[PDB]
């Protein structure tokens, strides 16, 4: 999965997964990648 | 029309795009439900 | 006129001081409008003792505040609660001596409690003044998972939400838990290398001797801690170079003594001139009503600044809690602690000793260290991305392009 | 094995000790492989030292094996007292009423101590909860420095970071002291009109709304939520709380002590047959508060792990870590024009359920001004002009360039009552009537229409959106409604926006 | 092609109710006032607060 804000069923929290997921939680630092910008992704981590 | 399914990958950023979009919303009900995994499942299934 | 203040100390030779206090207070406001009586009692081994005590003692002798201070044992395990809890029952205020537990600062717990000693939640203010003078911006949080670690770190980001910072990671771990080395195993691919810990004496030896055996004590690391830290057990394990606090008088039993019997005394005297001044219930059984004036006696103590305190200048937050204390910031050189400066109220000064940092090095290391490890993560996309399976060797064969030169892979 | 339970309750309440012992007779193998020995007391009032005497009297004798708590009064002390007892104890001790029933922040990590109430997060929560119902996402946040507002504030950021709901929280503030003097007008004018939640005590709530009305932060469009702290008894009322003032509360109406005693009594059982089923044996009680006995004091195995895992007859009592209930019998009420207490809503099994689906405008004061921007509108569904769709799941709530709406909706045709079900409306209507409202500056509840379709004079008595009109039950009917001739003589029309006539259909 | 925005007359008292959410209903950037001073004083001294 590329990365999609998506509610997770228990406790209603948002979660980013795919790239995204692995960035945001520390397990990535860098994303090179046919990552499309827009107004969503650009609210939580910064592109080039 | 049920004899014409148009779809995309599933959580990617052209799937946020066409879930903001306020005129865009009729199809996405429709498309949310085809949505598949990969771009290569995709272009296997556009392909036969 | 007579005034009755109650007193649970460890020792009878400090009730005597705690009654020498009580009569020279007497004397510097005047015996003539209003004297001052002063009833105390020693601590017992059983909690539900102290709860009878305080009724059949102190309650029944109609005090306005109770002084209460810890046990000469060393157990500190929340000794004060059971008075704060009965004299909560009916609003009386409590003073709290040498109580640095911040499990007292929540008022909604217990409704009437303040002391003279700031709580060791207080103590994450200092090391934000640090952040100020030593400029680190990356920390690394080991609090716990008992309320003093949550008050910490909770009172930690409050403050550096102000600076529009936040910690890097804020790692937590049970009290008394024997093995800790995955925190540090998490905390040393990170690039902070400010260390800030605050736990029990247990929980910090067992810290330190897992940095100690995992290699977080070498150059380049600074560790920032409170007093539980840096006294008793603690300090036999505790990595050379580490910077801890400790309150001038936090141990001391007199100064405080004396200057809260002042405050309380001049509180009194402030109150006393208000018009219908209900005097406090006697006795727990049969009166089950709230003092009428006691939350306003607890505010006039809240709003009263006494001019010259042994301690200090004693003032009481919103919480409170003493404000403006002397913090010695103090160092651990060759397995020995000396003091590299004193800090007041607000800001930080330093003095002729030479700071020590961890590893040796008298150069003040920087906050991080550059990581040039970068984790990449990518998606398969076929245009952009080939992915290859490897043969047996663990490389996949070398290609040319058209023009023959070779592609690079990963 | 037999497990001993004492039940202390107050003479205010009219239940004696002979009903509180027939309350565990239901003769059904309650607990399959123990049985309970329920032993009751009766006690004035609510002070330390007869409470701990009492409750080492019982411990020492019954040799009971925990502890049901039921308060008369409203003084929170007493909780706290509680949670010592059992930190110098170990018998799970309940809160079931009054001052044992207020929640407490943080409770001792070696106290087995549980409460019949909710927590401030759950109060919050439900607040949240009230607020997107009503889709009243804008809103405000007043506090003051009454403890229990630094995590109330930070639990409320953390929701509003975490909700996909807009959620356009305008500003926080935190009025520390001298209210009337200065240095708080400033900040509390420049709330405009939006939702505000008050955090704060009742005295210190007087004040608050008593300057919020002087300077006119009162109207028809302010709705006020607060929680169970200022509205505290529901007997007593002050004169200066606004009405519509929607609060969040421990029911005590619906939910009597004679329930309350039985769950408590229930929830024991279930954790001892748990622990039983688990373990060997229960423990016995401690000998004696005094002496103190040269021991840890740690039992081998206690109840504290046990109620987490809570499931009685019909409802699940489970409870929390920190001992908050996981489904609270939490209602939402309202200060009618009446001036008195009136249950709205309900919030069980994380589903909230109001009585009015669409807020009812409550006079706030008998000087406010009258309201007059505020119309109901009548709409009916029509394919190219309304569609009417259903609340989206992902949001929860209408989505974009949609409006809310109530369909009075029934069960079936055999009750002769339904309810409002708020779906969304959109379509061409719907545009044009949002047009509207951005031009001229008014609000509106469009509500479906069930009575007639599109209007027919029968009997002398119009139905559908002419019967609507006529009969002032709305200000205007938005729709596919054709001008005609009887229609308007009956009720004024405006300029036509698109041209419609009738036509014939036939197949190609 | 002006924008007259709406006109609001303070004929109560400037520190009641009202007078202050007929103040809150002014969004433009350019206020005409008029009046005398000595109310012109209170005016001014409302709407800075
Ligand atoms: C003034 O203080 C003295 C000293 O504590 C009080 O005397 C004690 O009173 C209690 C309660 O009756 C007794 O249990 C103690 O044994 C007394 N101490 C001594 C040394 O006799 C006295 O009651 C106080 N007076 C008032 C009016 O509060
Ligand atoms: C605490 O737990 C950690 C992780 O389980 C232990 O770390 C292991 O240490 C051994 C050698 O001491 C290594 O071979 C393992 O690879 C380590 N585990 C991991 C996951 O890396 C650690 O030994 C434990 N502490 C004690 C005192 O036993
Ligand atoms: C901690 O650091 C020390 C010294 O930097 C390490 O000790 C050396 O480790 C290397 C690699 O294992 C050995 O080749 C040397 O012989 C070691 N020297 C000594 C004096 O022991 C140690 O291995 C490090 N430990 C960890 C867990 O990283
Ligand atoms: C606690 O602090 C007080 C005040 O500093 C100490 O009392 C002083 O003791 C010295 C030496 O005996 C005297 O010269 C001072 O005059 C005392 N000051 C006062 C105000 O009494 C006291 O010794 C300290 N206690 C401990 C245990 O360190
Ligand atoms: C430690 O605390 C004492 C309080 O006893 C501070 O002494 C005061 O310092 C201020 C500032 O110069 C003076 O105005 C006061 O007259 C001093 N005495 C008292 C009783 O307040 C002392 O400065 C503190 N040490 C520091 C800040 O390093
Ligand atoms: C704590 O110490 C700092 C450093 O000495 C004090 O800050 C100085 O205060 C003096 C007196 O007003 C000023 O002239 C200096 O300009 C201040 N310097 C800085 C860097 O702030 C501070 O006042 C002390 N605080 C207390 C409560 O004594
Ligand atoms: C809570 O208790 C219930 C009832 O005892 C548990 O439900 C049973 O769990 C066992 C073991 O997983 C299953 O074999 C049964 O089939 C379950 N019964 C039903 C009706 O579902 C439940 O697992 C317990 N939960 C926890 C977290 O302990
Ligand atoms: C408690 O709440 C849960 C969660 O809403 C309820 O489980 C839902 O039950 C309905 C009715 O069958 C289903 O349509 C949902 O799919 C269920 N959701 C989940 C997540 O399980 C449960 O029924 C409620 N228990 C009651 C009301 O007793
Ligand atoms: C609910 O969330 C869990 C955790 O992500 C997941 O394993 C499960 O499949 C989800 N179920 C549904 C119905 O979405
Ligand atoms: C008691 O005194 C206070 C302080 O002056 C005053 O505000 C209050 O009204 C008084 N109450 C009575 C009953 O006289
Ligand atoms: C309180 O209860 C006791 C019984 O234990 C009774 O003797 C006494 O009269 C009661 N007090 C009052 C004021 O009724
Ligand atoms: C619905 O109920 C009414 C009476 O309430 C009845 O006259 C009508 O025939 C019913 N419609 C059905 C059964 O379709
Ligand atoms: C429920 O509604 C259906 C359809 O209108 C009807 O056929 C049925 O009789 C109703 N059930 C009753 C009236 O009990």
């Amino acid at each position: 999965k590329f990365g999609t804000q998506e509610r997770v069923n228990n406790s209603n929290k948002k979660e980013w997964n795919g790239m995204m997921g692995e960035l945001l939680s520390g397990q990535a630092d860098m994303i090179v990648a046919p990552l499309t910008i827009n107004n969503e992704r650009a609210q939580y981590i910064e592109f080039s | 029309s049920d004899k014409f399914i148009y779809a995309t990958v599933k959580q990617s950023s052209v799937d946020i795009y066409f879930r903001r979009q306020v005129e865009l919303s009729t199809m996405y009900r429709h498309m949310e439900k085809h949505n598949y995994e990969s771009a290569a499942e995709a272009i296997q299934a556009v392909r036969d | 006129k007579i005034v009755n203040i109650g007193a649970v100390l460890s020792t009878r030779k400090h009730e005597q001081m705690f009654r020498e206090a009580v009569n020279q207070a007497n004397k510097r406001h005047g015996s003539w409008k209003i004297q001052l009586n002063a009833t105390s009692v020693t601590h017992k081994p059983n909690a539900i003792q102290m709860a009878l005590s305080v009724c059949e003692d102190l309650i029944s002798s109609q005090v306005y505040a109770i002084l209460v201070s810890h046990p000469p044992t060393p157990n500190d395990h929340f000794t004060p609660t059971p008075v704060s809890y009965t004299a909560g029952f009916y609003r009386i205020p409590v003073l709290g001596l040498t109580t640095r537990m911040s499990i007292y600062s929540d008022k909604s717990i217990h409704l009437s409690f303040l002391r003279t000693v700031p709580p060791y939640s207080h103590q994450s203010s200092v090391w934000f003044e640090m952040m100020r003078v030593y400029n680190w911006n990356h920390i690394i949080l080991l609090v716990s998972d008992d309320h003093e670690g949550r008050a910490a770190q909770k009172r930690l980001e409050t403050l550096l939400e102000e600076r529009e910072s936040k910690a890097e990671k804020v790692l937590q771990f049970d009290p008394g838990t024997k093995n800790v080395t995955a925190l540090l195993m998490e905390a040393r691919e990170l690039e902070a290398r400010v260390i800030i810990l605050s736990a029990s004496e247990d929980d910090a030896a067992t810290v330190y001797r897992a940095a100690a055996m995992l290699n977080m004590t070498g150059s380049g690391y600074v560790w920032l801690v409170g007093e539980r830290e840096i006294s008793g057990n603690a300090l036999r394990y505790a990595p050379d170079g580490i910077i801890g606090l400790q309150l001038i008088n936090g141990k001391n039993e007199s100064a405080h003594i004396s200057d809260a019997v002042g405050v309380v005394a001049q509180a009194v005297h402030e109150l006393l001139e208000k018009e219908n001044i209900t005097d406090p219930p006697r006795g727990c059984v049969g009166n089950t009503n709230i003092w009428k004036t006691g939350p306003l006696f607890k505010r006039v103590l809240m709003s009263s600044k006494y001019a010259d305190g042994v301690t200090g200048r004693v003032e009481f937050n919103e919480d409170g809690d003493r404000k403006f204390a002397n913090y010695s910031i103090m160092n651990l050189q060759n397995r020995k602690l000396v003091q590299v400066g004193i800090y007041n109220g607000t800001h930080v000064i330093p003095n002729d000793r030479k700071i020590i940092w961890p590893g040796g090095e008298t150069e003040k290391p920087r906050g991080y260290q550059m990581s040039t490890r970068l984790k990449i993560v990518t998606i398969h996309q076929e245009p952009f991305v080939y992915v290859k399976p490897t043969m047996s060797d663990g490389t996949c064969k070398e290609e040319f392009t058209v023009n023959g030169d070779p592609v690079k892979k990963v | 094995p037999a497990l001993n339970i004492a039940v202390l309750l107050g003479h205010s309440h009219d239940v004696t000790e002979r009903e509180l012992r027939n309350l565990w007779g239901p003769e059904q193998a309650t607990g399959l492989p123990l049985d309970v020995n329920v032993v009751a007391l009766l006690m004035n009032r609510t002070d330390p030292k007869s409470l701990i005497t009492h409750v080492c009297d019982l411990m020492s004798g019954a040799r009971i094996h925990g502890l049901v708590f039921g308060d008369d009064t409203d003084q929170e002390a007493v909780a706290q007292m509680l949670d010592f007892i059992s930190s110098q104890t170990f018998i799970p001790i309940l809160g079931i009423h009054g001052g044992a029933s207020m929640i407490m922040a943080d409770k001792d990590p070696t106290s087995t101590f549980f409460q019949f109430g909710a927590s401030i997060q759950q109060q919050a929560t439900v607040m949240l909860k009230i607020m997107q119902d009503y889709d009243w996402h804008v809103f405000s946040l007043v506090t003051t420095i009454f403890p229990g507002y630094r995590d109330f504030i930070s639990f409320i950021k953390t929701t509003v970071d975490n909700s996909f709901v807009g959620w356009d929280m305008q500003n926080v503030i935190t009025l520390d002291t001298s209210f009337e003097d200065a240095k708080t007008q400033v900040q509390l004018k420049k709330i405009h009109s939006s939702v505000i939640l008050l955090y704060c005590s009742k005295d210190e709530a007087v004040l608050i709304l008593s300057e919020a009305r002087s300077l006119g932060l009162t109207g028809y469009d302010f709705f006020w939520i607060v929680p169970s702290l200022v509205s505290g008894n529901t007997e007593l009322i002050p004169k200066e709380f606004p009405s519509g003032l929607i609060s969040v509360s421990y029911d005590d109406w619906d939910y009597s002590l004679e329930a309350r005693v039985r769950d408590g009594l229930g929830i024991l059982t279930t954790a001892a047959s748990s622990m039983l089923e688990k373990f060997s044996y229960i423990p016995e009680a401690k000998a004696s508060c005094y002496g103190q006995a040269e021991k840890p004091e740690t039992p081998l195995h206690t109840l504290h792990q046990f109620m987490v895992n809570v499931t009685w007859d019909g409802k699940d009592l489970s409870f929390t870590e920190e001992g908050y209930q996981v489904h609270p019998r939490l209602v939402v009420i309202v200060l009618n024009k009446d001036r008195e207490w009136e249950k709205v809503g309900k919030w069980e099994n994380q589903t909230l359920s109001l009585r009015h689906a669409v807020w009812p405008r409550y006079k706030s004061f008998s000087d406010c001004e009258p309201d007059d921007n505020h119309l109901s509108i009548v709409t009916l569904e029509e394919a190219p002009f309304v569609i009417v769709e259903d609340i989206d799941p992902l949001t929860e709530t209408c989505v974009r360039n949609t409006v809310p709406c109530r369909k009075f909706v029934k069960i079936n045709n055999s009750t002769n009552e339904g309810m409002n079900v708020k779906k969304c409306c959109k379509g061409f209507c719907i545009d044009i009537l949002k047009k509207l409202s951005r031009t001229v500056k008014f609000t509106y509840d469009l509500y479906l229409v069930t009575n007639g379709k599109h209007g027919k004079k029968v009997n002398n008595v119009w139905n559908g959106m002419i019967g609507e009109v006529v009969y002032q039950r709305a200000v205007m009917a938005v729709g596919s409604l054709t001008i005609n001739e009887e229609r308007s003589e009956v009720v004024d029309f405006s300029v036509p926006f698109v041209e419609t006539g009738i036509s014939v259909m036939v197949s190609r």
